[PDB]
């Protein structure tokens, strides 16, 4: 028989206590496996209610202090030269490489900023790499 | 359903159960309480829960 | 299923019987004088050929339905049998995938 | 841990921007400016979809129009024919 | 009773067929399974499992797509070690082809195609009166063409059978019961979930095999 | 053949249609079950009254709720819903006592298993969205071991026939917890003023107390 | 072994930023004989059309440089609970290699 009932509870409490109540000849296959391997949560129907008031949601977004940086970086000098490769992982950037210089020198020299920044610029010019925004 | 805050209240029981029963010499009790006092919110509890019980008994 | 067997047997037996009747080898036997045989000693006035008398072999009498589609216990044999039109499905696959291999080398 | 996110301001945030009276001033004297926001034509008053200002903008210099028109710097029906060589702000199409 | 004997031991056992060793957050990473729609495709039941959000673009969490995806994979591996039927669907036809072609190379079954009204309610009337219904179902891609949750997951919800999905931000894993959130729609993860799936079942259909050999030896 | 029917209404619907108009199609509402936790109810339209009953049985077996039961003859606790604008509200009630409920739910409940119990219906009476909502309570309420195995203590009965005497119910199946519950007092808890009057005893009506049918 | 947030804080999306106003460097995976589909970077691809200049060279694994508005199309409408996507992203491109 089984039942179609699915807004009850998980298929999993239905066949067993419909197995209990002796209805069924006896457990389909996946009963065992289950039993044996159950997931961290229990399949239930739920219906989705919208959101009001204040209640807007446990996310909240993602930044960082280096992101600041790539912010500034993409204000000032923005759109590089190189094109950015995504198949490759760890892909070397112009924009990745500047926030690497910056970090390492301000949190060796521990200066200011916007001199740090500046001296970061004149550092990748004395490398040789283009600076047309 | 009752709509009361605590239905218990104004339930019979919750009066009959109090356990307090002045004597006869006494013939009025004052009560003052601040609404906002946090150390009075004894007091308040008591007015709102157990008087009551009290003019019941 | 073994009806169709019994059939085509027993059409055999009466195709035999028929050149027998009229009086030629069985060696030699078409279905054209199956029909003039049974146009003759059989004839009839019903203008449509469904409803005259016909004497044909089982295998273009009965259409051809499909088998047991899945064997005795457990999966069935082709691979699209939990939907319908399994077939023009499968066909449909073969087709795309001419098309895209045709793409990559390039009534 | 370290490289775990953090609760942070977005510095990609653009700037709000800022109409291009946002921050200048108006008056009911400044008829060059006042004939510029208004049709040519038949003196009809471009409404905000056209002219691309907030409505704080909007309605001080509607006002101001409407204190030159009957005060006498400005007219009603048609457009000062020597303010027309002027740049073009408010956006049309039927030309 | 050793047939059920051989059929239940593999229970007793943890990570038994050796299915953690196919994936790992490397090969996710790499083929961009982490990545979800933007906060406006969010979806609460969706919420727990997003590491969190970028660029109002929404984030998987690693961590908890692995469990769900060894999960899955066990599940399906005690299912084709007991030759249970296993039945695909992916609506999107951006990989009808592709996910055809692995069905016929596992031998477990797929429908890419239109689903059709009650194929699964009734298809006793539609096939005929004794039918063995498979006995599991997963999903590619659990939304349709138009975003709707696929009628097959209701359907198996009432039918008492299990379903296997991976989940995008706009999915409902609510039905589902081993939801896997991951990227539904990049070609490398559906690529490198086929290719897991294959690995998954030839190996549990295989070690039946050689059980089945050493009973019949001994 | 374990499980036994019951018809719990019929009614003659009339829709209307172009060129034949007004046409009869009967409507009827059935139930299904073992007497053993498991039942089932169903709709079944057709022209026909036979083939309605059929199909209708046919559907209800296939569709079908399991309810738990405390010891085979009533509920694990009292149960008041609403569904539809139809208060419902049952009772637990111990042995020797019978079924004083709507009929409708005595034949539910011969179906079900349970020999005894009390039961109130207030608002409309729609015995279709009746039957949903006590399905759907039956189904919600909680079990014992399932309560006892959520919060981390040990349940005690305690009867009127049986003196001050702990029975234990259940235990959780999990690992017991160390403290026990705060005393909760004068408890926020909405409760119902015909019960507080039939508990007071003031509440006066012949209707109430009648001397009816078996069961 | 490394976590997921540092192989995040390492990503080349991290790194890369607001996808507007970006160029990128991409190949594609199906063409039509009208379009072709630049598969770029993230989760979607990028359709586009063939230009009138070198109509010829645009073959499988070409190397196609380009910039981007944004990695996904969506917009919410005044009924639309969830806004409406496009499945792809808008793209121009200006050169190849
Ligand atoms: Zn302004
Ligand atoms: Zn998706």
């Amino acid at each position: 028989a089984g039942s179609r009932l699915e807004t009850v509870g998980s298929i999993f409490s239905r066949t067993r206590d419909l197995v209990r109540a002796g209805v069924l000849k006896e457990k389909p296959l996946w009963f065992d496996v289950y039993d044996a391997f159950p997931p961290l949560r229990e399949p239930v129907f739920q219906r989705p209610r919208v959101r009001y008031g204040k209640a807007k949601a446990p996310i909240q977004d993602i930044w960082y202090h280096e992101d600041r940086i790539r912010a500034k970086f993409y204000s000032v000098y923005g759109s590089g030269q190189r094109a950015f490769d995504l198949f490759n992982p760890n892909f070397k950037s112009t924009c990745q490489r500047f926030v690497e210089k910056y970090t390492e020198l301000q949190k060796l020299g521990e200066t200011d900023e916007e001199k740090l920044f500046v001296e970061t610029g004149k550092a990748l010019l004395a490398e040789g790499v283009i600076l047309r925004r | 359903p009752m709509k009361g805050r605590f239905p218990i209240r104004r339930t019979l029981q919750y009066l009959s159960q109090g356990n307090v029963v002045f004597k006869d010499s006494v013939k009025v009790m004052t009560v003052n309480y601040n609404t906002h006092g946090e150390l009075g919110e004894g007091a308040r509890k008591f007015v709102f829960f157990n008087i009551p019980q009290i003019q019941y008994k | 299923e073994d009806f169709i067997k019994k059939q085509i047997e027993e059409f055999n037996i009466g195709k035999r019987h028929l050149a027998n009747m009229m009086g030629e080898d069985p060696e030699t036997f078409t279905q054209e004088d199956i029909d003039r045989a049974i146009a003759y000693l059989f004839p009839s006035g019903l203008f449509e050929k469904r409803a005259r008398p016909v004497m044909k072999h089982p295998e273009q009498i009965f259409p051809r339905q499909r088998a047991i589609q899945w064997g005795e216990d457990g999966r069935p044999f082709h691979y699209l049998f939990y939907t319908g039109k399994q077939s023009y499905y499968s066909l449909m696959h073969d087709v795309y995938g001419m098309l895209l291999n045709l793409e990559k080398h390039q009534r | 841990n370290e490289d775990l996110p953090i609760s942070m301001e977005n510095p990609y945030k653009e700037p709000l921007k800022k109409c291009i009276l946002c921050g200048k001033h108006v008056d009911y004297k400044n008829v060059q400016l006042l004939s510029q926001f208004v049709s040519p034509f038949t003196g009809c008053i471009y409404g905000r979809h056209i002219t691309g200002l907030c409505g704080k903008k909007q309605k001080e210099i509607t006002k101001a129009i409407k204190r030159a028109q009957i005060m006498g710097f400005m007219p009603v029906t048609y457009k000062d024919p020597a303010y027309l060589k002027d740049p073009k702000v408010c956006n049309i199409r039927y030309r | 009773d050793f047939n059920d004997k051989i059929l239940n031991e593999p229970l007793k056992h943890s990570d038994f067929f050796n299915v953690k060793e196919l994936f790992s957050v490397r090969s996710l990473f790499d083929a961009r399974v982490h990545l979800g729609h933007k906060a406006g495709c969010r979806h609460r039941f969706m919420e727990p499992y997003i590491f969190g959000s970028r660029l109002d673009h929404d984030i998987i969490d690693l961590e908890q797509t692995a469990t769900h995806l060894q999960l899955a994979l066990n599940f399906t591996a005690h299912m084709a070690y007991r030759k249970g039927i296993i039945l695909f669907i992916s609506r999107n036809r951006q990989f009808s082809y592709l996910i055809e072609n692995m069905a016929r190379d596992c031998g477990e079954y797929a429908h890419t195609r239109y689903f059709r009204g009650g194929m699964l309610t009734n298809a006793r009337l539609l096939f005929g009166p004794t039918v063995r219904l498979p006995d599991l179902i997963i999903f590619l891609h659990t939304l349709n063409n138009i975003f709707e949750p696929h009628v097959a997951v209701r359907d198996a919800a009432k039918m008492n059978i299990p379903t296997v999905g991976i989940v995008d931000t706009n999915c409902n894993p609510c039905l589902i019961t081993y939801p896997v959130p991951g990227n539904d729609d990049s070609p490398l993860a559906v690529h490198l979930y086929c290719r897991l799936f294959q690995t998954a079942i030839t190996r549990a259909k295989e070690k039946r095999q050689q059980v089945e050999a050493l009973y019949r030896l001994q | 053949e374990d499980f036994d029917t019951r018809i719990l209404e019929v009614r003659n619907v009339f829709t209307m249609t172009a060129k034949e108009g007004r046409k009869k199609s009967i409507r009827v509402l059935v139930a299904v079950g073992n007497g053993k936790g498991a039942a089932g109810f169903s709709i079944g339209k057709a022209t026909d009254r036979m083939d309605a009953f059929r199909k209708a049985k046919n559907r209800a077996v296939h569709h079908l709720h399991y309810i738990e039961r405390y010891e085979d003859h009533t509920i694990f606790h009292d149960i008041s819903l609403r569904f539809k604008r139809t208060h419902i509200k049952m009772k637990k009630q111990p042995k020797g006592y019978g079924l004083r409920c709507h009929r409708a739910i005595i034949t539910i409940c011969r179906l079900i298993g349970i020999k005894d119990m009390y039961a109130k219906v207030s608002g409309s009476i729609n015995m279709l969205s009746l039957t949903q909502g006590l399905f759907r309570g039956l189904s919600r309420q909680e079990t014992h071991q399932q309560l006892a195995d959520k919060k981390g203590l040990h349940v005690v009965e305690i009867r009127e026939e049986c003196g001050p005497l702990p029975i234990v119910v259940a235990s959780p199946r999990g690992p017991l917890r160390k403290d026990p519950e705060p005393e909760d007092e004068v408890p926020d808890v909405k409760l119902d003023w015909e019960d507080v009057k039939t508990a007071q005893g003031m509440k006066r009506s012949v209707w109430s107390n009648l001397k009816r049918a078996a069961t | 072994v490394e976590s997921f947030a540092s192989m995040l804080r390492h990503s080349p999306l991290t790194q890369m930023g607001p996808a507007k106003d970006k160029l990128v460097i991409g190949r594609i995976f199906h063409i039509v004989e009208n379009d072709l589909y630049i598969d770029f970077g993230g989760k979607f691809h990028c359709v586009c059309r063939r230009p009138e200049v070198d109509g010829e060279k645009y073959q499988k694994g070409t190397r196609v440089r380009l910039r981007l508005l944004d990695l996904e199309l969506t917009s919410r409408f005044l009924g639309a609970t969830t806004d409406t996507t496009v499945l792809e992203a808008n793209a121009v491109l200006l050169g190849i290699q």
